[PDB]
């Protein structure tokens, strides 16, 4: 029940996200609507293959919500930038917008499953529980592209507001408008960076190799164990 | 689906790669013997006097 | 028990091989998955970093969410290098100008997802009560491994493509051309 807990409470902070960016409570909606949706899917999906509802398939469950809310808002946000960088009206935006990036969404989920299947082929008692997720989060992401193919266009065709070529909300007063101005700012910066970086390079390769070797580091450090000890609010004490 | 992948011949490699290590994979783990199970079962109850 | 252990080197080795295979299908080419194997140290990293501070281990829960911040971080790269690609495929935009309208069109769609999940987990990471174990162990290594994901890929991401489309080219740029 306290996983349970986490999921509704990781689907309200999913819709405070939302909101920071999209602005407008029935874009939020979307992206939110998604979660629940493939979420209740993939239960319906588990008692089809005679799984039951343990530790395993729940946090799977909330690991698959990082999957699931990220085709949402490629999804909605694609369409946004659309109608930005167009002035499109909605229906026609999502269209043109499905048309570009549909094909990759189909693709990431395959080779997505390439790394959460091979888990389901951990050998003895180990493996049972490695099953438990990779089947939850597998089904999860497949209903996920599902439901981004079928649902959530629809849904931005309909629930999404006309946005004007050029604007970018700069012209809202209170928060957003600062919030939204910022961020304009900010990414301009963030690619002034970059466009730096690639007359650069040699440098970073070499960063990227003290990343690797300090990640090489930690690992070899870190001792495996399997499943934590929890305190279930009972014990026993023998008597010899 | 042929014209298709006569302009991905990659993508058709990449089919056929899979294909092949999935079945690679397979052998490495398939029982072996002479023949499956082919005689029918039988059940014997024996008792003494 | 013997029986034996250590599968993991052997199955997320086939699991890197069908990736870059995968991959490859999708781009239409042996060299540029790469561009997108690359990020998978990014998020590891953070992973680590966070689980070798709060004095967790390499368990199960460790393991899937490191598969969880891989996914993501692959998705991000993914759609990057789709991006940058298509401009100089479809549109004739040069490498380094297509690079960097892909990489600021995918900075917020990023950034929204990372901060969702990240905030998404923190109930996890701060935890108390029952499972509590269980729930710090997922939530901690996917925090670390999405912060580092996130801040190392956005800046990560466009070297790796740049740098593995001119190594595997073929005199015929990088201008610029079109169309
Ligand atoms: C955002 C959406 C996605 C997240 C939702 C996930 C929810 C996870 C639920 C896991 C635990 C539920 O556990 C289950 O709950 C229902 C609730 O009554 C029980 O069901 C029981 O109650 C109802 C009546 O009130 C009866 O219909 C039923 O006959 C009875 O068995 C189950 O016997 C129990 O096993
Ligand atoms: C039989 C057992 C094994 C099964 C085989 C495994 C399949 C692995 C495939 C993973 C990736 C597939 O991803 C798919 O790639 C092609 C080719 O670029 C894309 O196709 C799309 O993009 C390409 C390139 O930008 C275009 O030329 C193409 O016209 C367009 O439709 C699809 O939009 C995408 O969904
Ligand atoms: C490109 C996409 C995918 C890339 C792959 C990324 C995944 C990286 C992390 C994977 C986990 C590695 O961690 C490794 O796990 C195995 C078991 O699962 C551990 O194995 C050890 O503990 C277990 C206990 O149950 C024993 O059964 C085993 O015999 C023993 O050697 C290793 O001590 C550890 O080093
Ligand atoms: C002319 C095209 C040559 C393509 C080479 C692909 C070879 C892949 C072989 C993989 C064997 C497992
Ligand atoms: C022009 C019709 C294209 C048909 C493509 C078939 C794709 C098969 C993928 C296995
Ligand atoms: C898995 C190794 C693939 C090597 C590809 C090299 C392409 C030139
Ligand atoms: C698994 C082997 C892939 C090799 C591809 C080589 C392309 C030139
Ligand atoms: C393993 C930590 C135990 C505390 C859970 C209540």
């Amino acid at each position: 029940h306290e996983v349970v807990k986490t999921l509704v409470e990781a689907i309200i902070l999913v819709f405070l996200v939302m909101y920071l960016f999209l602005q407008n409570f029935r874009a939020t909606l979307i992206p939110t609507i998604a979660v629940p949706v493939v979420l209740l899917g993939t239960f319906a999906v588990l008692a089809a293959f005679g799984f039951s509802i343990n530790t395993l398939t729940m946090f799977g469950m909330v690991l698959a919500i990082g999957l699931l809310v990220d085709d949402a808002i490629v999804v909605v946000e694609n369409v946004e930038r659309v109608m930005a960088e167009e002035g499109l009206p909605p229906k026609e935006a999502t269209r043109k917008s499905m048309g570009q990036i549909q094909g990759a969404l189909v693709g990431i989920a395959m080779v997505l499953s390439a790394v959460f299947v091979p888990m389901a082929f951990f050998g003895g008692s180990t493996g049972a529980i490695y099953r438990q997720f990779s089947i939850t989060i597998v089904s999860a992401m497949a209903l996920s592209v599902l439901v981004a193919l079928i649902l959530t266009p629809a849904l931005c065709a309909t629930m999404l507001k006309p946005i004007a070529k050029g604007d970018h909300g700069e012209g809202k007063k209170g928060f957003f408008g600062w919030f939204n101005r910022m961020f304009e700012k900010s990414t301009h910066h963030y690619t002034d960076s970059v466009g730096g970086i690639l007359r650069s390079t040699g440098r970073y390769l070499v960063l990227y190799l003290i990343i690797v070797v300090g990640m090489a580091y930690l690992f070899v450090r870190l001792p495996s164990s399997f499943l934590p000890d929890e305190d279930q609010g009972v014990f026993m004490t023998m008597v010899q | 689906m042929p014209n298709f992948f006569i302009d991905r011949p990659i993508f058709a490699w990449v089919i056929a790669i899979i294909i092949m290590l999935a079945g690679g994979l397979a052998i490495l783990k398939l029982p072996v013997a002479q023949y499956p199970t082919i005689a029918p079962p039988a059940v014997t109850i024996s008792a003494s006097y | 028990e013997r029986l034996s252990g250590n599968q993991a080197p052997s199955l997320y080795a086939i699991s890197l091989i069908v990736v870059f295979l995968c991959l490859a299908a999708l781009y239409e080419s042996w060299s540029i998955p790469f561009s997108v194997m690359l990020v998978v140290p990014l998020g590891v990293i953070g992973a680590l970093l966070a689980a070798t501070f709060r004095g967790l281990t390499n368990d199960v829960y460790f393991q899937v969410g490191l598969l969880t911040t891989i996914g993501l971080s692959a998705k991000n790269a993914i759609l990057i290098v789709e991006f940058a690609k298509d401009l100089m495929d479809k549109e004739g935009k040069g490498l380094i100008e297509a690079t960097l309208d892909a990489v600021r069109m995918r900075l917020r769609p990023i950034l929204m997802t990372s901060l969702a999940f990240i905030l998404g987990v923190m109930p996890l990471v701060i935890s108390t009560g029952a499972g509590s174990g269980a729930q710090n162990a997922v939530g901690t290594g996917v925090m670390g491994g999405m912060v580092t994901a996130t801040v190392l890929a956005i800046f990560f991401v466009p070297v790796f493509f740049v740098v593995v489309r001119r190594r595997f080219s073929r005199k015929n740029e990088d201008i610029e051309h079109s169309h």
